[PDB]
């Protein structure tokens, strides 16, 4: 008899929801991200930039070792914070820089503690003492507020951002603002279905809504132009031309750029000299009859560009199929099928060619994000094309056999939301640590070349990455556990700067404590992360058997050391990992660590990417769809319904549901579904009247409608990817693919299976 | 006389030869010094005859094939011809059904021993003219050169096809006719590229394009891109010489015919004003710290580049002429543009070396639109795809060619195992040839003695024809007849023939022995045709028919031809390149420059090239060939300094200044390569043109000298 996960996310909705929670006491606990309530920043940073699988580290490594539970944070550094919410303060302190610890390089965070009248500091990180500068010098009181504790945000709170100097900079010179490139596959596959005039025409319009910030009047941004299809096509749009210029290179292979000037112009300049391109192009390559491309050298194109015109930039490409033209990272069609027996079934999940990776770290090298909008609709080799744009920080947007009438939507509010996209610029991070831990292991959309620098060309709000710590050295039950995680960019603008976020842990030696302050929809973040990065380096059967056995391991440690005396019959489990079993299971169920029956490695490689860039409040989503009744809400009531378990046994024939992973939207529809409701929604009369294949927005509506769409909106909110929609007939219909979604069921084992093979290893781990 | 048949053989036939009377043994011919050579203009200029409407009749013998000619015995009865060459008898074709000895056709008469065929081949080809443009220049030079271009694209006929290619630090092969955007395909300016590789590259098939395309359709749109054509947008970093991409640029354009329009007349114009400083053809590095290779640089081997670069273009010659197309270089720049290591396109095929100042000169603009003069009937003079065929007798072997050809490697009788020049071969091919082209062929000898040259090109109206020269000397028994071979002498034909060999061998490794080579002949010769008795030099004389030519091997040895030490390797390669082409007349003006005197006392007469010619009451028109000096004499000069000649009283002294100005005009309009005009005095700076133009046999020296020193040799 447990606990559901929607009991829980309820309880925690309940107690929670609707009150303030103030991060000013150290270690405390943090809602959960499926609770909604207010925040303020007050001494920490607010979990919506950090959660952590444990807000109180063990303070030993063998204790470590003994419940086996991950020490990790998922920083989300850019996340969107509320409008109720204070913004955040942006510090300047002249010439001298920030001021910074001797040692271990932190940087002036509330966690300083200012002596001797307030002109010497002692690290809260590395306990080292350091002379406060004369500019910054301060006089202290009673226990050393030092009163402008409360005046300087660096000081006081948990969250902020300083100005950069020169010495932060590439080539210690000011940078120059970024340049979207924007890069089309104009191959036969995408004049036929529509795509490129969708393109271009589009994005006459939002151009417009490109990126600058309030104290500037035009962005800063430059603009770029090119098309490919074994061949690329560069493009003059300087500010004087009647008339744009095209710019033909074959020597592919030996990549190049043919200009210097007439490429990456602003917009607002040269304006109609770009409106009379994109009237041009669809036209231009009408009759095209090419059935080979290129993918290497466009990014190669791309990249070389920004390194001439000496800016960051992002690479909006959008490309159709798989590149087959003679060409440097030429791909075949390797999709052998080797697996779960087969070690080297990684593979499948690696690039081809050698080329992708350095040509990813010279992107990374040179300040160039590559986003991917891919329609595929056949092998297509996700590994290997999305390699690039995910190690930059890039995103990629897959479209399963593109159709206009059904598609479009979709992948025109992914094109707008990803241009609006708040973004930084060769960006590199550091997570700084106090004695005693340090970060050892990195999960995102990230390349490193040392061990301690995560570079990431662009970030965007959405974006989130998971960090690994060891034990360094034993730890303090006073002083606790200090983490201050760096981010150093270029803002659209062009300015050098740094985002600073400080939290304080706690540190105990009882393992009572551990399991009090542990987060399970963080852990499972975790967890999801490590073994899909393992992938690509231990066969799959491996894997599951770490991730199976280290979940028996932390419940029978709390078994036996914590739990009050009990029954060998029970399972005993805390309040903090009430609902682990479950999240775990599910976790064990999804394609990237199951099979080839039934699944294209494309989908496979795909999601293995997607979870590698989320936060927790994306990856609880994803794990544990939200499955809403739809038959029984109230007219206007009109919160939204109440969750129901990721299961058959909840779904009614007399029902309609809307399940949503953040990615798919489902909308489920009973055989006896009730026809006041059909046609209240889709305008036809009966069951047997809808279409599947009509998968288009049903606009119209009087009452249910208007109330229905109502809470599909609110579902997308606070979600990067706009949601392909799935309507589903109940029986023998596409609802094979619905059924995999429910993750309380078999489909792997089940969830009462999980239970009771969890139970079986922790008395097998006797004692 | 002699002189009468010389100068009614060159109109008529367009040949001149060493000798026009032939020794029958090949032991004296050996012994006569001078070998049995011609110079040979197979277009030679001819109003008088209209082209023959048929085609030309050959002798059935395969290895021989001879054309009909007035040689050739006839039995009309029979309606049959002996092939003079080879005496094989031939048929007449039906057609010529009602010969008889009194309506006898065309190429039977004496008259026509020279005459023009209209070829039937069918495929009727278009001209080709291939622009290639280099934009790392001022924005001046760019503009006169975009208006000399424009210029061009207005004479050419309707049907033409017409292709841009502009360069710099990178390659463009526009697309024309593509209207509303302007799309174009580049290439590094660093890598080099094959035939096959950029009709692969370019999205070509294989043998109008996009890039070919007619004037008529694009004469707005071509001109209109001439008009906004701009220069190369690299910026040029300071003590550093533009990145041109001449090499590479030219490697495109001799390639994109390659693959499009094979063995078709076509001509690729090539502009540059500058060295290239990015191989592969590179001439020179890109810092200007470093000069250009000098005579010296070159000889004490400091010239990291010539070797490589010069191989480059002479693989692309090689290509260009192979295929059968045409490279012209228009080269003005302020220093040289290693016209050295491009020389051989021109100079391979028969296309035009272009040398100037700049674009924006009076000097440019003139030279390049006398390129496109028209004839009688609108037609350009330029002929395309040469086929030189020479057929002689069984006692006359051809050695080889000197001057604009390639050999075709032709074997058959009449090749002469021991071979001069481009020899080993019967047929040569030259790509582009004018009214003016002329070739030195060298015989060798083993009751006349015949010579026929067939000459099949595509003239510039699409036409194919085939133009046939029939000649013949009398043999002479040496041992009786030195008399009859002696006065057969052409001196002014023997010292052009002479002079060319001995520059060939200027071009070959050896080096300072031609002028030891080229007077150990002319010491020879005097000793087999001179009057003396032995020992005595002042007995010494020659007959009439020598008399000048120890006075033309005089200035050829101290011309800029052989002396290059005074000049810079382009400026050699330059005047090498046009005489190597001229006819006689030209060619003698260039070794030996003319000079004219003006003054009261008499009409305009040419004088001897002396410092004695100079005097004070005396304006003096010297010509050389490449350049016209006006230079006024001491006295004349106070005159024209003080105002006399806009006084109304000196009428006559305002006619006198105007009299060589006049003739310097008439100069200056006629001649193909537009010479450099100098006006000097005496005391002027450049007066130095004209006084400096005014073992071994001897070093510079009175001309009296170096006579002298021939006279005492040629006794003993
Ligand atoms: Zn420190
Ligand atoms: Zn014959």
């Amino acid at each position: 008899a447990m606990g559901s996960p929607i009991q829980v996310i309820e309880n925690d909705r309940a107690s929670r929801g609707g009150q303030v929670y103030a991060t000013n006491t150290r270690g405390q606990i943090p809602p959960l991200v499926t609770t909604d309530c207010m925040i303020q920043d007050q001494g920490n940073a607010s979990p919506r930039f950090i959660r952590c699988t444990t807000y109180c580290f063990p303070c030993t490594s063998d204790m470590a070792k003994q419940a086996q539970i991950p020490l990790a944070a998922v920083i989300k550094p850019f996340a969107t914070i509320p409008s109720n919410e204070s913004p955040l303060y942006l510090v300047n302190h002249g010439e001298s820089g920030p001021v910074r610890c001797n040692r271990c390089k932190a940087y002036m965070c509330p966690f300083m503690q200012f002596i001797e009248g307030g002109r010497r500091y002692q690290c809260g990180f590395c306990n080292c003492v350091n002379d406060v500068p004369p500019f910054y010098f301060q006089h202290l009181d009673h226990i050393g507020r030092r009163l402008d504790h409360y005046e300087k945000p660096e000081l006081s709170l948990g969250s902020y951002e300083y100005v950069a100097t020169l010495d932060y900079c590439r080539k210690s010179k000011p940078p120059n603002p970024p340049a979207f490139i924007f890069m089309i596959d104009v191959s036969y596959s995408n004049i036929k279905n529509g795509l490129v005039k969708l393109i271009c025409e589009e994005l006459k319009t939002m151009l417009e809504k490109i990126p600058k910030e309030e104290q500037e009047e035009t962005s800063a941004i430059r603009v770029g132009f090119i098309t490919y299809n074994k061949v690329l096509h560069f493009f003059n749009v300087k500010s004087n031309l009647a008339q744009p210029q095209m710019m033909v290179v074959t020597d592919v292979g030996e990549v190049f750029v043919p200009l210097l000037d007439g490429f990456l112009v602003n917009y607002q300049e040269s304006q109609s000299v770009i409106h009379n391109l994109l009237d041009q192009i669809p036209d231009m390559f009408a009759d095209s009859n090419e059935n080979e491309t290129v993918f290497a050298p466009v990014i190669q194109a791309g990249m070389e560009a920004l390194k001439a015109a000496d800016c960051p930039g992002k690479l909006f490409i959008f490309h159709s199929s798989l590149p087959t033209a003679e060409a440097p990272g030429k791909l075949k069609n390797r999709d052998d099928k080797k697996l779960v027996n087969t070690d080297k079934e990684k593979i499948l999940f690696q690039p081809q060619t050698n080329v992708y990776d350095s040509l990813a770290k010279d992107c990374v090298a040179h300040g160039c994000s590559v986003t991917l909008f891919l329609f595929p609709s056949q092998y297509v080799d996700v590994a290997s094309l999305g390699l690039v744009p995910q190690l930059t920080g890039g995103t990629l947007y897959k479209y399963n056999n593109f159709q206009m009438h059904l598609d479009r939507q979709q992948f025109l509010n992914d094109l707008r939301n990803d241009i609006e996209k708040k973004i930084g610029f060769d960006a590199i991070m550091r997570v700084r640590t106090s004695t005693g831990f340090r970060a050892t292991d990195f999960f995102g959309g990230i390349l490193m070349n040392n061990t301690t620098d995560v570079e990431m060309a662009a970030i965007d709000c959405d974006k989130a990455v998971t960090v690994e710590f060891k034990h360094d050295d034993k730890l303090s039950e006073d002083s606790g556990a200090l983490i201050q995680c760096a981010v150093l960019y270029t803002t659209i603008s062009g300015q050098r700067r740094l985002r600073i976020h400080n939290l304080g842990l706690n540190c105990s030696s009882q393992l009572a404590d551990l399991y009090k302050s542990c987060e399970t929809d963080a852990l499972i973040n975790f967890f999801a992360k490590s073994a899909f990065k393992a992938v690509l380096h231990q066969p799959l059967k491996v894997i599951r058997e770490i991730l199976v056995n280290q979940t028996a391991h932390m419940l029978a440690c709390y078994r036996k050391n914590c739990a009050s005396p009990s029954a060998a019959s029970q399972l005993i489990l805390p309040d903090s990992m009430k609902v682990l079993p479950v999240y775990m299971n599910c976790l064990l169920k999804n394609c990237v660590l199951l099979s080839r029956p039934e699944i294209s490695t494309d989908e496979r490689a795909y999601q293995r990417q997607l979870v590698m860039t989320m936060g927790v409040a994306d990856s609880q989503l994803f794990f544990y769809p939200q499955l809403l009744p739809i038959h029984t809400l109230d007219v206007k009531s009109t919160m939204l319904p109440a969750a129901v378990r990721c299961s058959e046994s909840r779904l009614s024939e007399e029902g309609i549901f809307l399940l949503a992973n953040g990615l798919h939207m489902f909308l489920w529809l009973g055989v006896s579904s009730p026809p006041e409701l059909i046609q209240g929604i889709f305008n036809v009369p009966s069951f047997a009247h809808i279409n599947t294949d009509m998968t288009l927005l049903p606009e119209v509506g009087n009452p249910y409608s208007q109330q229905l769409r109502m809470i599909m909106g609110i579902i997308q909110q606070k979600r990067p990817y706009s949601m392909k929609l799935t309507i589903v007939k109940q029986r023998e219909q596409p609802e094979m693919v619905f059924r995999q979604f429910l993750v309380e069921d078999k489909g792997g084992s089940s969830y009462v299976d999980f239970l009771c093979c969890v139970h079986k290893e922790i008395c097998q781990l006797l004692n | 006389t002699y002189l009468e048949f010389i100068q009614q053989n060159e109109e008529r036939d367009g040949v001149r030869f060493s000798w026009n009377v032939w020794p029958s043994s090949r032991l004296e011919a050996t012994r006569m010094v001078v070998p049995v050579a011609a110079l040979f203009t197979p277009l030679k200029e001819r109003p008088d005859l209209p082209p023959i409407q048929y085609e030309p009749v050959l002798c059935s013998r395969t290895t021989c094939r001879a054309v009909l000619n007035p040689l050739c015995q006839v039995d009309y009865r029979a309606k049959l011809w002996a092939c003079n060459f080879c005496y094989q008898r031939n048929q007449f074709p039906p057609s010529y059904a009602g010969i008889s000895e009194l309506n006898q056709p065309a190429e039977l008469l004496p008259q026509f021993s020279s005459i023009e065929y209209v070829v039937l081949r069918g495929p009727q080809m278009p001209l080709i003219f291939l622009y290639v443009v280099d934009t790392c220049m001022e924005d001046e030079d760019l503009q006169a050169l975009k208006e000399s271009m424009q210029m061009s694209l207005s004479l050419l006929p309707p049907t033409a096809l017409v292709g841009l290619i502009t360069f710099g630090r990178m390659v463009q092969v526009h697309e024309l006719g593509c209207e509303g955007i302007s799309k174009s395909y580049v290439f590094r300016g660093t890598k080099d590229l094959s035939a096959k590789q950029l009709q692969e590259m370019l999205g070509l098939s294989k043998v109008s394009n996009r890039f070919l395309q007619p004037v008529q359709k694009i004469d707005m749109n071509l001109t209109d891109l001439l008009g906004e054509l701009q220069r190369d947008p690299w910026p040029v970093p300071q003590g550093k010489r533009p990145l041109r991409s001449s090499g590479v640029a030219l490697s495109i354009a001799v390639g994109l015919l390659e693959c499009t329009f094979p063995n078709t007349g076509a001509r690729i114009m090539m502009f540059i004003g500058g060295p290239a400083t990015q191989g592969p053809g590179m001439v020179v590095g890109d810092e200007l710290k470093t000069p250009i290779r000098s005579w010296h640089d070159i000889d004490k081997d400091n010239a990291k580049y010539v070797k490589k670069g010069t191989k480059h273009f002479e693989a692309l010659a090689n290509r260009a002429a192979t295929t059968g197309h045409v490279i012209d270089i228009y080269a003005c720049a302020l220093d040289q543009t290693g016209l050295l290591e491009m020389k051989c396109c021109p100079n391979l095929t028969g296309g035009y070396m272009v040398m100037g100042d700049s674009f924006n000169t009076s000097l440019f603009k003139q030279t390049f639109q006398r390129v496109f003069t028209k004839d009688m009937h609108g037609q350009f003079k330029m002929g395309f795809g040469g086929t030189l065929e020479i057929k002689t007798s069984r006692e006359i072997k051809i050695s080889g060619a000197i001057g604009p050809c390639v050999s075709l490697n032709s074997k058959g009788p009449c090749v002469s195992e021991n071979e001069i020049g481009t020899g080993g071969t019967c047929q040569w091919k030259i790509c582009g040839l004018s009214p003016t082209t002329t070739l030195a062929i060298y015989f060798e000898v083993v009751g006349r003695g015949a010579i026929q040259f067939v000459t099949q090109y595509q003239h510039s109206s699409g036409q194919r024809r085939i133009r046939v020269t029939t000649i013949a000397r009398n043999w002479a028994d040496a041992q009786t007849q030195i008399q009859n071979i002696a006065a057969s002498f052409d001196q002014e034909a023997a010292a052009i023939l002479m002079a060319r060999l001995a520059i060939y061998r200027a071009e070959t490794e050896e080096g300072p022995d031609v002028l030891r080579w080229l007077d150990r002949q002319l010491i020879r010769l005097c000793q087999k045709f001179g009057e003396y008795h032995k020992d005595d030099p002042s007995s010494f004389r020659f007959s009439e028919t020598f008399s000048l030519y120890p006075q033309f091997m005089f200035h050829l040895r101290r011309s800029s031809f052989l002396q290059v030490f005074n000049n810079s390797p382009d400026e050699s390669s330059y005047y090498r390149h046009h005489f190597m082409r001229q006819d006689l007349t030209q060619s003698l003006i260039m070794i030996q420059p003319i000079l004219y005197a003006y003054s009261f006392s008499g009409p305009p007469e040419p004088v001897l090239l002396d410092s004695s010619s100079i005097l004070a009451d005396r304006i003096l028109l010297m010509d050389t060939f490449f350049q016209i000096l006006i230079y006024h004499g001491e006295t004349i000069a106070q005159w024209r300094k003080s105002g006399y000649q806009d006084m109304p009283e000196y009428e006559n002294f305002r006619h006198l200044l105007q009299a060589p100005v006049d003739d310097a005009q008439e100069i200056l309009h006629s001649r193909f390569p537009m010479p450099r005009y100098i006006d000097t005095e005496h005391g002027g700076s450049q007066a130095r043109f004209l006084l400096s133009k005014v073992p071994i046999l001897t070093d510079d020296v009175s001309l009296q000298v170096f006579m002298d020193h021939l006279k005492k040799l040629a006794v003993s």
